[PDB]
């Protein structure tokens, strides 16, 4: 089977900016390569067809452009409504392969989380339940890595985590993390923290409690 | 006797013998592939290509006429006739790895069987003649 | 004008099998072959396999045999993607896109068009209504949240104040654990804000037809 390697996962872009996402074919596959376009929970929408031939209505600054067994997508002005999935795919022969995806995001400068933790509510200890919500909001770069450590023993188990799209205006990241104990299992500790590390600290951001 | 050949805007390929009448095409798509298809290493092994005589015959004949040595040369594909999606063979004329020398040969077979042969199959790039029924073109003779 | 319609979302118990279509109109459907393409969560475009509906010939990635069966119906200008024995993983959104069948050099063999896609969840859970706990701090600025566990299927629809309060939330994606769902949403406000107003964090959840109101309180 051909198979599409395709560059970074994520590529952070300014407005106005040249930008370039490649793919490499693992055989020749001529010039039978497509471009595809996705914006979330929308469908993919064919860019390019043929390597560098531009689909109907695709504007001028979608350059497709090959080189062996290497192609590239170049956008040669990123406009605002160009923050979205790219894929690169083979049509040459089935089995159809697609590369693994770039979603350009946009740059903008750092941002340390702002952190906020909570101890289970009334209501749901009542219920026989206990769940430790931390969340970190509006931080910039997208990585960032959240431990959750009780009576200073890191906790794997039991932790629920989500992410939010980089937001449209301010161009932030957050997240949601959630530790799920028993209300039994939350009782047999005392200190509950989530510590998260980001590029902005030399040293991770906590937010702590204890239980008594 | 001799099937008629036809060249229309110095690019568009045609064949027709008898009943049977082709067009050929060369770009990189490999509609056919051994794992789906049938592979041609004897011109016997063309009754599974078609139920129609004609179709087999001109087949032959193409394949010989441009110097393919049906046991020495690589084989070639097929469509099984059993299938519904249409008659059509496959030859690799891919200038490139291990098919470059076949692929020189195919290139000189076609210029030797066309007058001008106008040839799209760039060197190292994946090139595949695809050849499939079509109607006589109006304007070829 | 050419277009493609998938069935509605799928909702499935572990083990079993669902049967999604993808109707086409506006083209010739046997000069098409049905493409089949697999999204996960937040992860890229895997291609299935497709069929020709000619005599139902198929191409399938190595991956998926065993897990897809495609099949077409020339009457109906409709194809069908079953899957089969279902597991976690196979939670995703599913297109059907058009390939055209090979006819000389002069036509476009990419996937010109596609359809809106088909979500398809796999949980042992029977509708639940979620739980919804008021989480209140433990600066110049206060964070208060809403948790909603417990719940199936999708969606809820979580909003402060009756969307009153729009600024500075953060309503997380649902994630689906342990066969159930669990949904956050954060609200920042000035200090001179709450707990002086009243916020309430409000959950909607037609599936089980509950509507439900919760208060931040201080602790
Ligand atoms: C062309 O297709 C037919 C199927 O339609 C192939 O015939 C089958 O061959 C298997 C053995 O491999 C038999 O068990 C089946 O009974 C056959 N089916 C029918 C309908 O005849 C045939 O072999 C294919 N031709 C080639 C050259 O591969
Ligand atoms: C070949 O001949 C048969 C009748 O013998 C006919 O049905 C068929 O259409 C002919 N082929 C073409 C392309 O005309
Ligand atoms: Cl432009």
């Amino acid at each position: 089977d051909i198979v599409m390697t395709q560059s970074q996962k994520f590529m952070s872009t300014s407005i106005g900016d040249r930008v370039s996402i490649t793919c490499k074919a693992s055989q020749n596959v001529g010039s039978a390569v497509a471009w595809y376009q996705q914006k979330p929970g929308q469908s993919p929408k064919l860019l390019i067809y043929s390597a560098s031939n531009r689909y109907t209505g695709v504007p001028d600054r979608f350059i497709g452009s090959e080189s062996g067994t290497d192609f590239t997508l170049t956008i040669s002005n990123m406009q605002s409504e160009d923050l979205a999935d790219y894929f690169c795919q083979q049509y040459s022969s089935y089995p159809l392969a697609f590369g693994a995806g770039t979603k350009l995001e946009l740059k903008r400068a750092d941002a340390a989380p702002t952190v906020s933790i909570f101890p289970p509510s009334s209501e749901q200890l009542t219920s026989g339940g206990a769940s430790v919500v931390c969340f970190l909001n509006n931080f910039y770069p997208k990585d960032i890595n959240v431990k959750w450590k009780i009576d200073g023993s890191e906790r794997q188990n039991g932790v629920l985590n989500s992410w939010t799209d980089q937001d449209s205006k301010d161009s932030t990241y957050s997240m949601s993390s959630t530790l799920t104990l028993t209300k039994d299992e939350y009782e047999r500790h005392n200190s509950y923290t989530c510590e998260a590390t980001h590029k902005t600290s030399t040293s991770p951001i906590v937010k702590s409690f204890n239980r008594n | 006797d001799l099937p008629l050949l036809c060249t229309l805007n110095k690019s568009h390929l045609y064949i027709k013998g008898g009943n049977a009448s082709f067009k050929i095409s060369f770009d990189d798509i490999a509609v056919l592939l051994p794992e789906y298809d049938v592979i041609i290493q004897h011109p016997a092994d063309m009754s599974w290509c078609s139920k129609s005589d004609d179709q087999i015959w001109l087949s032959q004949w193409f394949m010989n006429a441009v110097g393919h040595d049906w046991y020495l040369d690589p084989p070639f594909l097929c469509r099984n006739r059993t299938k519904t999606e249409g008659f059509i063979f496959q030859v690799n004329t891919s200038k490139t790895g291990i098919n470059e020398n076949y692929a020189k040969k195919f290139k000189t077979g076609m210029h030797h069987l066309y007058r001008e042969y106008p040839d799209s199959c760039l060197d190292g790039k994946l090139c595949l003649m695809k050849a499939q029924p079509t109607s006589w073109p109006l304007q070829c003779p | 004008e050419v277009k493609l319609q998938q069935s509605g979302a799928e909702l499935a118990r572990p083990g079993t099998s669902v049967k999604l279509s993808c109707k086409a109109s506006g083209y010739t459907f046997t000069n098409y072959w049905m493409q089949w393409i697999k999204q996960r969560p937040g992860q890229g475009l895997e291609w299935i396999g497709a069929v020709y509906p000619g005599d139902g010939d198929t191409r399938f990635s190595q991956k998926f045999k065993g897990k897809a069966t495609l099949t077409a119906d020339k009457s109906s200008s409709t194809a069908y993607m079953q899957l089969s024995s279902l597991s976690s993983e196979d939670s995703a959104v599913y297109f059907c896109a058009r390939r055209r069948v090979y006819y000389g050099s002069n036509y476009i063999y990419a996937l010109d068009y596609w359809g809106q896609g088909t979500s398809v969840t796999v949980s042992a859970a029977k509708t639940t209504a979620p739980s919804v706990y008021p989480l209140a701090p433990v600066g110049s600025s206060v964070t208060l949240g809403c948790l909603v566990k417990g719940y199936f299927p999708e969606p809820v629809t979580l909003t402060w104040n009756s969307g009153s309060l729009s600024s500075g939330v953060h309503t997380f994606p649902a994630v689906l654990q342990s066969d159930l769902y669990t949904l956050s949403s954060s609200v920042t406000v000035t200090s001179s804000t709450w707990p002086s107003q009243s916020i309430t964090c409000n959950v909607a959840h037609p599936a089980s037809s509950t509507k439900v109101d919760k208060k931040i309180e201080p602790r």
